[PDB]
């Protein structure tokens, strides 16, 4: 969150880099709207 | 709920109870994280024989 400057940045943990894209469709997540790169 | 939108809002029912563990746990990593901080920071000599 960085809650001093409202700064959110996004990790996904132990995950292969050359999987996740941006607005990634692949996934069907579940009552989350929407999501919000080295 | 495995993810099932029928049993996600069964458990928008009882959905506190998902809240008080997810920050049960998420306090406890930080106890861990600060005592591994201050245990180094008392191994940490600052005067050393390369």
């Amino acid at each position: 969150y960085d809650k001093e400057t409202k700064t959110h940045a996004t990790l996904f943990g132990s995950v292969a880099c050359e999987h996740i894209s941006s607005t990634m469709s692949q996934y069907s997540r579940s009552t989350r709207s929407m999501l919000k790169p080295v | 709920c495995n993810g099932f939108q029928k049993c996600e809002q069964l458990l928008r029912e009882y959905g506190q109870f998902c809240s008080k563990i997810n920050q049960a746990l998420h306090g406890a990593n930080l106890r861990q994280d600060d005592s591994v901080r201050n245990l180094f920071a008392s191994v940490k000599s600052s005067q050393s024989s390369p």
